[PDB]
DNA sequence: CTGCCTTCAG
């Protein structure tokens, strides 16, 4: 059973380098080339290059020459990719992909991916703001100004799960923002309480914000 | 260099439908075309290599055909787990290049969005900020446009949008649109409007509030 | 310079 275990997620500073790993098992590591592929959030797939672990020979996408360095270690059946001079443009998920018994064959087995985030931001807890209206009632909370991802949002400590939309975070000058909406019967609020619970594990922070009428 | 032109960028279908994704090549690439599936939040998986050969495990409802410049991936009668993205990729030397992808999404009945607007909170305003939030929830199909107006003037600066993926249960899409201003900027205007344009009505859904109200 | 070959095999 072919398995490629990738090293964990990387938060790295602009200008720095990062080296990630791909440990292979379930086949003869040296018999197949190993590819690397870039995928930015919500975008397509970009081939970086491959290494032949049998002879250490590399083939690159010209765009990544000088940016990506592919190496392998037969002893540990591990392929590595080092990325240098990091910019925000390098933030992406990176995969190792087992290639062919001949290098020009199709790549088959993909690793779980390694997420790289390039930022100079410091760990920052969210500010959480209630969104109260100015028959179903929609409420929300705005989770602004945090780093790094993720935050987890629940409502009424998880008691409220239907009618919830928690949206992908986006960057606002290198901090993240997200919102979550919950839609409930008018009979249930403000009569009864609705509270959004935001956890930001990275800063060991919990925020509980009651939505009150204006 | 080899360029893979996939179409359609998105295709809407139903379970038990037969769909065909096309992939064209800048030059002839013989039989050397591969197909990958990628489901939201997951690594890709190989479906087909050498134009027509299924990879190990791949169900026989997937089939690939073609040669030269023109290729296709047929999924004979879609199953619930088949919705996701599909990429072609040539394996005819280097550099390797992928098609831009076809996103296969699940057909449902049209739904107008449920639109909701929220003024800045007192908490935010105390800190010198003012974000106006518009939720456009459970619409279908995906294509939508939000426009902000401030005192009837259109506003594009300070706006950040986020969209969810097609929901797995109900097959709708949702969107948040957030206009962020400073308290000072916010307090120069009265009327804030979130206006949504969608297939389900020629007239856009308009939600507004007045600050001085 | 950096070739040739397209799936159980140098």
């Amino acid at each position: 059973q072919v398995k490629l275990l990738e090293s964990g997620p990387e938060l790295v500073k602009p200008g720095a380098s990062v080296k990630m790993s791909c440990k292979a098992s379930g086949y003869t590591f040296t018999s197949y080339v190993m590819h690397w592929v870039k995928q930015k959030p919500g975008q397509g797939l970009e081939w970086i290059g491959y290494i032949n672990p049998y002879n250490d020979g590399t083939k690159y996408n010209e765009k990544f020459k000088g940016k990506a360095t592919l190496t392998s270690d037969k002893s540990s059946s591990t392929a590595y990719m080092e990325l240098s001079s990091l910019t925000s443009e390098d933030s992406a998920v990176y995969y190792c992909v087992r290639g062919g018994y001949r290098p020009y064959y199709a790549m088959d087995y993909w690793g779980q991916g390694t997420s790289v985030t390039v930022s100079s931001a410091k760990t920052t807890p969210p500010s959480v703001y209630p969104l109260a209206p100015g028959s179903m009632v929609t409420l929300g909370c705005l989770v602004k100004g945090y780093f790094p991802e993720p935050v987890t949002v629940t409502w009424n400590s998880g008691s409220l799960s239907s009618g919830v939309h928690t949206f992908p975070a986006v960057l606002q000058s290198d901090l993240y923002t997200l919102s979550s909406s919950v839609t409930v019967p008018s009979s249930t609020w403000p009569s009864e309480t609705v509270t959004c619970n935001v956890a930001h594990p990275a800063s060991s922070t919990k925020v509980d914000k009651k939505i009150v009428p204006r | 260099e080899l360029q893979m032109t996939q179409s359609p960028a998105s295709l809407s279908a139903s379970v038990g439908e037969t769909v065909t994704i096309t992939c064209r090549a800048s030059e002839n690439i013989y039989s050397y075309l591969a197909w990958y599936q990628q489901k939201q939040g997951k690594s890709p998986q190989l479906l087909v290599y050498n134009a027509k050969t299924l990879a190990e495990g791949v169900p026989s409802r997937f089939s690939g055909s073609g040669s030269g410049t023109q290729f296709s991936l047929k999924i004979n009668s879609l199953q619930p787990e088949d919705f996701g993205s599909y990429y072609c990729q040539h394996h005819y030397g280097t550099p390797l290049t992928f098609g831009a992808g076809t996103k296969l999404e699940l057909k449902r009945a049209d739904a107008a969005p449920t639109v909701s607007i929220f003024p800045p909170s007192s908490e935010q305003l105390t800190s010198g900020g003012a974000s106006v939030v518009c939720f456009l929830n459970n619409f279908y199909p995906k294509d939508i446009n939000v426009k902000w107006k401030i005192d009837g003037s259109e506003r594009q600066n300070g706006v950040l949008n986020s969209w969810t993926d097609q929901d797995s249960k109900d097959s709708t899409y949702s969107m948040s649109s957030t206009l962020t201003l400073t308290k000072d900027e916010y307090e120069r205007h009265n009327s804030y409007t979130c206006e949504a344009t969608h297939k389900t009505s020629t007239s856009p859904i308009v939600k507004s509030f007045n600050r001085n109200e």
